[PDB]
RNA sequence: UAGUGAACCAGUACCGUGAGGGAAAGGUGAAAAGCACCCCGGAAGGGGAGUGAAAUAGAUCCUGAAACCGUGUGCCUACAA
RNA sequence: GUAUGAGUAGCGAAAGACAGGUGAGAAUCCUGUCCACCGUAUGACUAAGGUUUCCUGGGGAAGGCUCGUCCGCCCAGGGUU
RNA sequence: CUCGUUAAGGAACUCGGCAAAAUGACCCCGUAACUUCGGGAGAAGGGGUGCUGACUUCGGUCAGCCGCAGUGAAUAGGCCC
RNA sequence: GUAGCGAAAUUCCUUGUCGGGUAAGUUCCGACCCGCACGAAAGGCGUAACGAUUUGGGCACUGUCUCAACGAGAGACUCGG
RNA sequence: CACCUCGAUGUCGGCUCGUCGCAUCCUGGGGCUGUAGUCGGUCCCAAGGGUUGGGCUGUUCGCCCAUUAAAGCGGCACGCGAGCUGGGUUCAGAACGUCGUGAGACAGUUCGGUCCCUAUCCGUCGCGGGCGUUGGAAAUUUGAGAGGAGCUGUCCUUAGUACGAGAGGACCGGGAUGGACUUACCGCUGGUGUACCAGUUGUUCUGCCAAGGGCAUUGCUGGGUAGCUAUGUAGGGAAGGGAUAAACGCUGAAAGCAUCUAAGUGUGAAGCCCACCUCAAGAUGAGAUUUCCCAUUUCUUUAAGAAAGUAAGACCCCUGAGAGAUGAUCAGGUAGAUAGGUUGGAAGUGGAAGGCUAGUGAUAGUUGGAGCGGACCAAUACUAAUCGGUCGAGGACUUAAC
């Protein structure tokens, strides 16, 4: 099977629609203010739940 | 007459005469009536249950804010039941098992065990293709239809997500009722997984 | 779980040893048969003086099953062979003794006969 | 579980013998041919034993007239009168599924005198 | 249930084992979120041995544990080789008769730059 | 894309065992004066600072169309064939 | 020349794990340990053919179906008695 | 797609037993019609196979032991009219 | 047009008729002979042995099927390239 | 006939999936009968559902076997090859009969012979996101509309009664139990069960013994938990209304009679609408009920103004399964049993290792229903669900009544 029809730039965009990024989970680190994702481990100073490890 | 449970599981039990049931296991902590529809109010009657006390910190301002005129704490189910005399019906009344007695014949309601994406075959349970002699036709769920309409009809089934779907079982009969427990013995097996909500009313059809 | 080309041994005397199934009578589209159930068979190997001869179309009863029954109280009976018995349009067995076992669910089916010529019913 | 074996416990039989898979019982199971209810005695091999609880059950197995037969009861079935342990055999399996394809000689076995 | 983590039966079974006995030995290591999610309960149940520390819970063991060298000291002018599954009776036994359970921790850090993989440290507590 | 196939290291590269077939590819600026120095970056590449009449003439360098791709937004658009 | 299909098919038979090192950057490069694979071969020699692909030191534009600090690649020397 | 298992039945599938299953090593017994007297023939159909003692003429035999199963895995004809 | 063979790799009528085999056989085998349109070195008839040859029957065997169920792996699916 | 298609519309049969027509094969209702009864014949209404398993042949067809209530007839590109098969018919080989002087050919046969395509759009089956539904939220709901289901045997009784000379043998009515189909579910019977238990061969490794690991289809072999499952179990098509079809009426004239019809009134089918099950307010006609939050701040402007903190609430994120391709759904996030571990069990396996005893030994007994034990059960904060962040109202106007 093949394209009957080429593609329109319009309809190329409406379903491009759902093909975006995110970033999800981003706040401020307690130890060094920094921004980090939440559950994970600072990568800036290394501190998790306010510990160094 | 009805009641809200949870599917416990299966067992069986000897019957006088020694014969021996397969009986679904139904429990049914009491629940409370949360609210009373009548014509005036809804236009319909009926009656809110509520069932499976919730923890607190699980509930919202207005889930609370309902239940407090029956003064109880947060339910975790709440349906309404139809076709049952309201005069005998308040809201803060209890329902328990020994509503129903042994012999009672019910409709048990669940929700089927969910099986995700299935194919046609299992879903529908359609014919398979010959699995040799050439065959390249083996779990396919067969032709679209016809040429002329220039479209596939609808209901023309295929594979999706199956399960998942509102089941009632008729004429089910009470094996048991134990008020200690909080336990319903039904004869047979009913929709649903463990631990799921259940729904028994007076068989429709007697 | 008897059907169509399954190959029985003969529990009595007729003269048939082997016989094989043609239908599983009781229903339009019926597929299998269980003990008590009767069946037209056609004798795929007979004793050479009996009665009943090779290549015969014949009507017999199952009376004992690999896949054996369900009794109302829980219990179950399973045997070593599926072995039927060749019987008249009334039942009457056309053999004149009954080898082997023979399931008691023939008894509510009516085989009355067969079952009292059975050297044991289980 | 715990709440369906505290249902089912009741139903649950005591005078049960202990037996496992490979000893010769004679089961005591009533029949009933009308109104005339009767003991067929079912004497042979333990087979299989399986389940839990009230739902255990266990097969026996026999070879009457020529024919293999085995009949699966309920461990706590009322409809058996008694459940009789003849002898004690020596096995090394819990279910000895294989016995069915031997014959005479072949199937049997060593007593242990427990 | 388990994860298969794309493996056949036999090379998870091999993967966990190096896993597991590289982490008794360095008692700290960085993996795959998948693996640490598996390695907890192996190396865990490893230590339940370790505790018991009788003769059958260590054959036990040693049909898990590799046979690879714990840790080399030298001692009174000789060297001391120590192997996983004597350094997990010796120490990490010992170490942990006193916890229920829960010997091991995981802290999510950031995905691999080759796969995108979330990666985990793994360590004793 | 013309004019020799070939305005340029062309009967070359490339293709084929071989005979043989056979391309693509011109233009900074008047003059390299071809961006010293500084800044981000491992570099690439940029932003300043400079050269220049002009750098959106910076070497993919005159002009720089259209397809195609993207940023911004004045109006419109989620009951419509 | 650039689209559409489309960020889709595919990424070409098989086991890798972790620690340490290198480095701007490492699943992919180095070292180590265990594990795994071939073993009338997936080992060791040779003829043809290829024609520098060999070694040493650098590099990460392009080539490598990912990555790359690495290579049968690029750069500079050297090597066949 | 590639592979393992499958109750009861056992070719009812199908153009057709296609595919798969089954047979498969060694030792012993035994082996038909027909025949160009060579064959047919590994026809067919059966039996034995592990371990430990004792004795062996060294191939056995006798005794004992274990398992569901002893060419305990891999590699080995399905046969007949 | 002899011998031999003959509804045949040849027979249209044709699933010829009869018999065997099957519960049931347009195929198969045996026989018959009105050979549409066999026939003697473009050989006739037969033939042990041979055949990844074509054809029919049987035993064994089985997921071929009644009628599908489960499990392993690769792809598919989500993420990064 | 030659109007579309020869810059390609794939041809028989089978399989998979059906759907439609009714000129109805069965079941339902009914009239006439050369209808005594049991059977029937013919015609009328009726398309709700059902309407088979084989032998032969490539077959369709047909014959045969054996069943069934019945084994309906047709259309849908003689439905369905970007869904499958490829046995037949149309390629190249070869052969027979036959025709031809011949190359070759069929007015015929016979053996063998490559079935490609990653789905863009509509369509179909599932699942999300957005916004709407006129303040913002959390639940529960009505049902416009839609889908599903719809079949049927045999036996007992009524009753050996009605009918019949006998043979034979009922309607109506009441019960029992099946077939096929189908909705669920794993307690039972079984299947599977590649991180469960055990036996076992070969080789290799842990230095050796002992005990184990690797590889050999999971090495093979015997069992087997959860889960998923049928052939296993439970249940369903029960009763009953409303309007009708054919048909039968009652009353009744036109037309003193007669007459089911004109007015008037009734019976009457598996059919139609309900009844039963499921989906369902994007039903833009966006419905209804209960509960919760509260009228904030700043600037523009009489603006249904703008933006910015919030409330009730929701989400991100994280631990997960009864959920699952991914989203989603649901159970939880220390206001904690969500998962892992740990502790104790259970299923399951079948008597661990290390010893001791007996035996020359293989091995057996014993310590001991032992040891092991994925998913199952119950406890337990030991580990991880930390800390946090984002979004989220202040409610327009007109006119009735108050
Ligand atoms: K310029
Ligand atoms: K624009
Ligand atoms: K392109
Ligand atoms: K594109
Ligand atoms: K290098
Ligand atoms: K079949
Ligand atoms: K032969
Ligand atoms: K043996
Ligand atoms: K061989
Ligand atoms: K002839
Ligand atoms: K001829
Ligand atoms: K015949
Ligand atoms: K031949
Ligand atoms: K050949
Ligand atoms: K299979
Ligand atoms: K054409
Ligand atoms: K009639
Ligand atoms: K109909
Ligand atoms: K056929
Ligand atoms: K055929
Ligand atoms: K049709
Ligand atoms: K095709
Ligand atoms: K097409
Ligand atoms: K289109
Ligand atoms: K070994
Ligand atoms: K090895
Ligand atoms: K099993
Ligand atoms: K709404
Ligand atoms: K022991
Ligand atoms: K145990
Ligand atoms: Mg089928
Ligand atoms: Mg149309
Ligand atoms: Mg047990
Ligand atoms: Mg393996
Ligand atoms: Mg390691
Ligand atoms: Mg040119
Ligand atoms: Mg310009
Ligand atoms: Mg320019
Ligand atoms: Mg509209
Ligand atoms: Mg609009
Ligand atoms: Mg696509
Ligand atoms: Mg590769
Ligand atoms: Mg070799
Ligand atoms: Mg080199
Ligand atoms: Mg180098
Ligand atoms: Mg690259
Ligand atoms: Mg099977
Ligand atoms: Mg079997
Ligand atoms: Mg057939
Ligand atoms: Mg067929
Ligand atoms: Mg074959
Ligand atoms: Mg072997
Ligand atoms: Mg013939
Ligand atoms: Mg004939
Ligand atoms: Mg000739
Ligand atoms: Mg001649
Ligand atoms: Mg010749
Ligand atoms: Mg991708
Ligand atoms: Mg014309
Ligand atoms: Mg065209
Ligand atoms: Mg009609
Ligand atoms: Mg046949
Ligand atoms: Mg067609
Ligand atoms: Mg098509
Ligand atoms: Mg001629
Ligand atoms: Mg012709
Ligand atoms: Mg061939
Ligand atoms: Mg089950
Ligand atoms: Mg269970
Ligand atoms: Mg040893
Ligand atoms: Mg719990
Ligand atoms: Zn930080």
């Amino acid at each position: 099977a093949v394209p009957a029809r080429r593609t329109s730039k319009a309809k190329k965009a409406k379903r491009r629609t759902h093909y975006k990024l995110t970033i999800k989970g981003l706040n401020a680190c307690s130890n060094c203010g920094e921004m980090k994702k939440s559950h994970h481990v600072c990568p800036a100073c290394g501190h998790y739940d306010g510990k160094d490890v | 007459k009805g009641i809200l449970g949870k599917k416990v599981g299966m067992t069986q039990i000897f019957t006088e005469s020694g014969e021996l049931i397969p009986v679904t296991v139904v429990e049914a902590t009491p629940n409370v009536v949360l609210q009373v529809k009548t014509v005036e109010t809804d236009g319909y009657e009926a009656i809110q249950v509520g069932y499976q006390d919730k923890r607190e910190v699980l509930s919202n301002k207005p889930a609370k804010g309902h239940v407090a005129k029956a003064n109880t704490a947060p339910k975790r189910f709440i349906k309404e039941f139809k076709n049952v005399e309201l005069g005998e019906y308040e809201v803060g009344k209890e329902i328990k098992v020994d509503v129903f007695q042994a012999g009672d014949v019910v409709d048990v309601t669940g929700t089927t065990k969910g099986k995700g994406f299935q194919g046609a075959i299992k879903r529908h349970g359609q014919s398979r293709g010959p699995m040799s002699h050439g065959s390249r036709y083996h779990r396919r769920p067969g032709s679209m239809g016809p040429v002329a309409p220039n479209r596939v009809f609808k209901n023309k089934r295929l594979a999706g997500r199956m399960g998942g779907d509102r089941v009632t079982i008729q004429n089910l009969e009470v094996v048991k009722v134990d008020v200690e427990r909080n336990v319903i013995l039904i004869k047979g097996n009913i929709p649903g997984a463990k631990k799921s909500l259940i729904t028994i009313k007076s068989a429709v059809k007697a | 779980m008897i059907q169509q080309e399954s190959r029985l041994r003969v529990a009595d005397n007729s003269g048939a040893r082997e016989i094989l199934t043609i239908k599983v009578l009781g229903g339009s589209g019926r597929k299998t048969a269980n003990i008590g159930d009767v069946i037209v068979a056609t004798v795929k190997q007979a004793t050479p003086g009996g009665v009943v001869k090779k290549g015969e179309v014949v009507k017999a009863v199952i009376v004992r099953t690999k896949s054996g029954a369900r009794r109302a109280d829980g219990s179950y009976i399973k045997f070593d062979e599926n072995a039927a018995v060749i019987i008249r349009d009334d039942k009457s067995p056309r053999g004149t003794r009954i080898f082997g076992p023979v399931a008691r669910e023939l008894r509510e089916n009516n085989f009355m006969k067969i079952v009292s010529l059975a050297p044991e019913v289980l | 579980n715990p709440l369906i074996q505290e249902l089912t416990q009741e139903q649950l039989r005591t005078d049960i013998p202990a037996f496992r898979p490979g000893d010769t019982v004679r089961v005591h199971a009533k029949v009933v041919e009308g109104t005339r209810e009767r003991i067929q005695l079912f004497e042979g091999v333990v087979i299989k034993r399986r389940g839990a609880g009230i739902s255990e059950t266990y097969t026996v197995r026999k070879v009457s007239n020529g024919v293999g037969v085995e009949r699966t009861f309920p461990l706590h079935t009322p409809r058996v009168a008694q459940i009789e342990v003849v002898r004690y055999g020596k096995v090394r399996r819990a279910k000895l599924y294989y016995l069915r394809a031997l014959h005479g000689k072949a199937a049997r076995i060593k007593e242990i005198r427990r | 249930s388990y994860r298969k983590l794309g493996r056949t039966s036999s090379q998870r079974k091999a993967m966990l084992r190096d896993i597991t006995t590289d982490l008794i030995i360095n008692e700290r290591i960085v993996t795959t979120e998948a693996r640490a999610k598996e390695v907890r309960s192996t190396v865990e149940k490893m230590i339940t041995l370790g505790k018991r520390g009788d003769l059958h819970a260590r054959r036990q063991a040693a049909t898990f544990v590799r046979n690879e060298v714990a840790s080399v000291r030298e001692e009174d002018e000789s060297i001391v080789v120590e192997s996983a599954l004597q350094k997990l009776f010796n120490d990490l036994g010992p170490r942990f008769a006193e916890r229920q359970g829960g010997y091991t921790r995981i802290l999510k850090t950031e995905p691999r730059r080759g796969d995108a993989a979330p990666m985990v440290v793994i360590e004793f507590v």
